[PDB]
């Protein structure tokens, strides 16, 4: 269960694309590194929907080939938003395993092992500082088979060191749909 | 403005 990061564009391109809402870049992969002119986070594609956090994306539209992709789903209460995935985006599938051995995928393509300790919680096998996880919201929590368990939402930390992760569970992404 | 794709994470 390995991962690697690829850069698609710079900041100048990100700003102009943010303005026009028209993105003719080739889309590939399941985890999209998404950005605003100010903030950067992640977006995971599950069943043709590009899912991310509300605290990062807001009610903002997503830059697409035929123009701005309007939000298909907006749950402020669950801190979750979704867009119809842009062409080329490869999709992830919900987990049915019921496996407690989870894996969080970060913006720096690190596959950090998590151990499920509730519906929306999972403990970190090796605690990481809050900075290591910053900008990885919307990132996926994978089962050992590589199926979507949830989307990384918030960090459960004690004085700067993250000991666990809070995530939006796929069941709630299916409930939204 | 709109949320922009600026990179990707490819999974094995
Ligand atoms: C270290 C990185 C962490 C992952 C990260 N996340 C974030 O930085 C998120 C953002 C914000 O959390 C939320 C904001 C909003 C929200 C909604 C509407 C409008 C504005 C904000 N809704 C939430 C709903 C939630 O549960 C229902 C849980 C968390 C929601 C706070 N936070 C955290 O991670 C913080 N952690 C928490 O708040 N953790 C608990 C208490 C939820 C377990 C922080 C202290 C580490 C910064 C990021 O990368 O952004
Ligand atoms: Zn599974």
């Amino acid at each position: 269960i390995t991962a690697y990061s690829q850069q698609t564009r710079g900041l100048l391109g990100c700003i102009i694309t943010s303005l026009t809402g028209r993105d003719k870049n080739q889309v590939e992969g399941e985890v999209q590194v998404v950005s605003t002119a100010t903030q950067s986070f992640l977006a995971t594609c599950v069943n043709g929907v590009c899912w991310t956090v509300y605290h990062g994306a807001g009610s903002k539209t997503l830059a697409g080939p035929k123009g701005p992709i309007t939000q298909m789903y907006t749950n402020v209460d669950q801190d979750l938003v979704g867009w119809q995935a842009p062409p080329g985006a490869r999709s992830l599938t919900p987990c049915t395993c019921g496996s407690s051995d989870l894996y969080l995928v970060t913006r720096h393509a690190d596959v950090i092992p998590v151990r499920r300790r509730g519906d929306s919680r999972g403990s970190l096998l090796s605690p990481r500082p809050v900075s290591y996880l910053k900008g990885s919201s919307g990132g996926p929590l994978l089962c050992p088979s590589g199926h979507a368990v949830g989307i990384f939402r918030a960090a459960v930390c004690t004085r700067g060191v993250a000991k666990a992760v809070d995530f939006v569970p796929v069941e709630s992404m299916e409930t939204t749909m | 403005g709109s949320v922009v794709i600026v990179g990707r994470i490819i999974l094995s």
